[PDB]
């Protein structure tokens, strides 16, 4: 299958800085590579597909980069309500597969 | 005597060659090849080649060199009571004509079509367009709502075919007009290249079966060159070999291979009735499947280099957007990817010359063996003006795949392609190799091949003939009575008196073997013992 | 402002046959596809099937061959999925998801029905 990894499930900078977590791919995906935010307790919302382009109603703070193996995540200076884990869902082939995640503490 | 010559040693095998590359070797055998476990494939295509393509191909091809008849009148120097076989090849072959005969009507309207610096499938402000015409991505802002459809898509089922004046199978509609006529120039094509028989079939041969290589070579230089052409051929060579362990694997290669040869059909009987006495049909035969083969394989690079283009493009996995087998791969998928690519309109024109090319030397070599089998069992009526006879059979051929050219025509053609041909031409090959090697002796007949050739054929071919072929086709029969498809065409199943009027179709010609036989009562009277020796042994040279 | 209802959590007996409903209200139900994902109990995401309201097509994963099967029923835009044999290692939350026919991102999410053995 396609699995898709991400980086250590608790590094991750405070306020201020730039938290930017990445996504390994196991095959070639061009840019089909989306992201989601589920809070503790809650359900998964969409945030970014093809890597790219952020759905409709999301804050511009969010944005998505990278393409083909090496995917980035970029959400700089996290606010007080963002305090989540980031799934990588690619889009390639069935079955789709998700990733680890990593929490934003603090 | 009477039987003619080839005008040249390489009009044959051009015709040969021509006969057994066709569309199957374009849009069947690459989407086979990826289903069936990618690049590991071409093991057991290659095993069901060795041992069940070239026997039987080189046997039909010694044995129609020899005994120099068609499919008709060969049979009263084998097994006197295989005699239908010529007439059940007759049936399968106006099925045949009626059916696959309406695939290159499409691509001529689509070349008619494409005369344009914009081609018609590349927009969605047309007049057959629905509200579904989503254009091809570009992008990935736009969403895909599960009923929209991509404008390529739209143009085949609703300007070419006209699919959506008819609600199903259960009431065709009407006969459109366009279809009509291009069918009707098609098939005075194929009546005015072969009226005369293989003198000039050999020399329209020279054109028709050698232009589809340079558009090959063509749209192989193209397709190499786009971006992300290389996920389409790692995709098509990157082996699966868990699938191996599956007998549909094996199944699938043994019936593409089966397909593509095309054994037991009495066009090689004919092609090789026209050959020299002294010719080294063995040369020829190996050379004809070494080239099917290569050709295949060249063209599944052709088209999974594109398929990848597009799947670079568009998002990737062609195997999402190669979902569909058959003529929409050719109409749908590579329509929307020559549209996409620069300089569309001669790539466009360039295609639908090599499906129209690739398709009218295959019908010639259908109605060739017919008409040389009608021939040499007609002398006294026939033969003596071989320009009739075409004019009628090509008529008859005609108003039978009228009822094609209809605005349901993809449910018949599809039935008429499912139904018809395999286990048809499965059981006429089984059978005629059961009593070429079986009944007429693989004595007499390795003795014959010494005699001609000059040089007895190894023991291997002795047991490609006598056990190996036989078990092949009689597996490849069990395997496909075994399962019925429930075959399914633009979101529309099949009601159970298509799968009734399919099988009625596909025992239609199967039937006339068995009839024959119990009709020859009246012939030869007398004890069984008399009629069981009687119509084995051939009558005297 | 569209937002996909399911049922509660309830108890299963380890070995059993349970379903999950999902109602689907807000959209043109028979255009998008209907998917299933499971999230172990705090660990990664995993799609389970497909489901197209159009024709009752199906397109589960490889590693669920016998253990969940997926039905609609457009009457009241709901969609059923039947876990047979049902142990204590894959009982967890289960969402129900919505997604276009390939861009294939999961569009809205259900409200999380936590099923435990
Ligand atoms: C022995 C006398 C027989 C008299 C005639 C009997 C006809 C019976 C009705 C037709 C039988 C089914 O007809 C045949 O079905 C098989 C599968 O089953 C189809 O086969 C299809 O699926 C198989 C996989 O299973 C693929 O390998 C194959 O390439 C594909 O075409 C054939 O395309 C069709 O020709
Ligand atoms: F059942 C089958 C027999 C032969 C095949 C052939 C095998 C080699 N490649 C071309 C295939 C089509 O052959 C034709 C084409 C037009 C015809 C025809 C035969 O009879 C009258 O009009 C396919 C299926
Ligand atoms: C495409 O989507 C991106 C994502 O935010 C947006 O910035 C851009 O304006 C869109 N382009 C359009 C709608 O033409
Ligand atoms: C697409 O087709 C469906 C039925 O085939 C129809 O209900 C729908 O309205 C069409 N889409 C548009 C935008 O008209
Ligand atoms: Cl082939």
């Amino acid at each position: 299958d396609i699995v898709m990894t991400q980086s250590h499930k608790f590094m991750s900078t405070s306020v201020g800085d730039r938290v930017s977590i990445t996504c390994k791919a196991s095959q070639d995906v061009s840019t089909a590579v989306a992201w989601y935010q589920q809070k503790p307790g809650q359900s998964p919302k969409l945030l970014i597909y093809s890597a790219s382009y952020r759905y409709t109603g999301v804050p511009d703070r969010f944005t998505g980069s990278g393409s083909g193996t090496d995917f980035t995540f970029t959400i700089s200076s996290v606010q007080a309500e963002d305090l989540a884990v980031y799934y990588c869902q690619q889009h390639y082939s069935i079955p789709r597969t998700f990733g680890g995640g990593t929490k934003l503490e603090i | 005597g009477e039987r003619e010559t080839w005008g040249k040693k390489v009009d044959f095998l051009l015709s040969v060659i021509g006969y057994a590359v066709d569309l199957g070797n374009v849009w069947r055998f690459p989407y086979i090849c990826y289903q069936n476990g990618g690049g590991a494939f071409l093991l057991p295509y290659t095993i069901m080649a060795i041992f069940g393509g070239i026997p039987l191909f080189y046997m039909e091809l010694a044995l129609g060199q020899y005994h120099r008849n068609g499919c008709i009148s060969i049979w009263r120097k084998i097994c006197p009571i295989f005699k239908g076989i010529g007439y059940a090849i007759c049936i399968i072959a106006f099925y045949i004509a009626s059916y696959y005969n309406t695939i290159m009507a499409w691509a001529l309207y689509y070349l008619i079509s494409s005369f344009t610096d914009q081609l018609p499938w590349t927009s969605c402000k047309n007049s057959w367009n629905t509200g579904n015409c989503t254009n091809y991505f570009s992008e990935d802002n736009i969403t895909w709502t599960l009923h929209s459809t991509s404008p390529a898509e739209e143009f085949y089922t609703r300007h070419v075919l006209q699919i959506h004046r008819s609600k199903g199978l259960q009431d065709l509609g009407g006969i459109s007009w366009q279809l009509a006529l291009c069918i009707m120039l098609i098939f005075t094509v194929i009546y005015f290249s072969i009226w005369k028989g293989v003198k000039t079939s050999g020399k329209v041969v020279w054109v028709t079966a050698t232009f589809p290589y340079i558009i090959l070579s063509v749209l192989l230089v193209r397709g190499a060159t786009l971006p992300g052409a290389w996920r389409g051929v790692l995709f098509y060579l990157k082996p699966n070999w868990q699938k191996l362990l599956e007998t549909g694997v094996w199944i699938d290669a043994a019936a593409q291979i089966f397909f593509s040869l095309g054994p037991g059909f009495g066009v090689l009987l004919a092609f090789a009735s026209y050959n020299k006495f002294n010719n080294n049909c063995y040369q020829d035969a190996l050379v004809t499947s070494v080239v099917n083969c290569m050709t295949s394989f060249v063209s599944g690079f052709v088209i999974f280099t594109v398929l990848g283009y597009m799947a670079e493009m568009r998002n990737e996995d062609v195997s999402e957007v190669a979902k569909d087998a058959g003529p929409s791969l050719l109409f749908i998928t590579y329509a929307e990817a020559i549209a996409n690519m620069p300089a569309s309109t001669f790539f466009a024109i360039i295609f639908f010359l090599m499906l129209i090319t690739l398709g009218l030397d295959s019908t010639f070599a259908g109605l060739e063996g017919v008409i040389t089998a009608v021939l040499d069992e007609f002398p006294h009526v026939w033969a003596k003006r071989r320009e009739r006879f075409v004019l009628a059979v090509v008529i008859t051929c005609f108003f039978g795949s009228l009822v094609t050219l209809t605005f349901g025509g993809a449910y018949v053609v599809k039935l008429l392609e499912e139904y018809a041909t395999g286990p048809a031409v499965l059981t006429v090959a089984l059978i005629e190799a059961v009593a070429v090697s079986w009944f007429y002796g693989i004595t007499q007949f390795c003795r014959d091949v010494k005699e001609m050739l000059g040089f007895s054929p190894g023991w291997f071919w002795r047991i490609c003939w006598v056990a190996i072929s036989p078990l092949f086709l009689l597996f490849i029969i069990c395997s496909f009575l075994m399962s019925p498809p429930q075959l399914r065409l633009f979101q529309y199943n099949y009601p159970y008196w298509s799968i009734i009027l399919g099988y009625c179709i596909g025992t239609s010609s199967f039937i006339c073997i068995p009839t024959y036989i119990a009709y020859r009562l009246i012939i030869t009277p007398g004890t069984f013992k008399e009629r069981i020796i009687k119509s084995i042994t051939p009558e005297t040279p | 402002e569209v937002q996909l209802q399911q049922s509660g959590p309830e108890l299963v007996k380890p070995g059993a046959s349970v379903k999950i409903s999902c109602k689907a209200s807000g959209y043109t139900f028979t255009d998008y596809y209907m998917n299933w994902v499971k999230q172990s109990h705090g660990k990664s995401l995993e799609w389970i099937g497909n489901i197209n309201p159009n024709n009752g097509g199906t397109s589960y994963n490889q590693k669920f061959k016998g253990k969940a099967t997926l039905t609609v029923d457009k009457s009241s835009t709901t969609a059923y999925m039947e876990l047979r044999s049902l142990t204590s290692e894959d009982s967890a939350v289960y969402y129900c998801t919505r997604s276009p026919v390939r861009p294939y991102y999961f569009d809205y999410w259900g409200q999380g029905t936590t099923l435990t053995v």
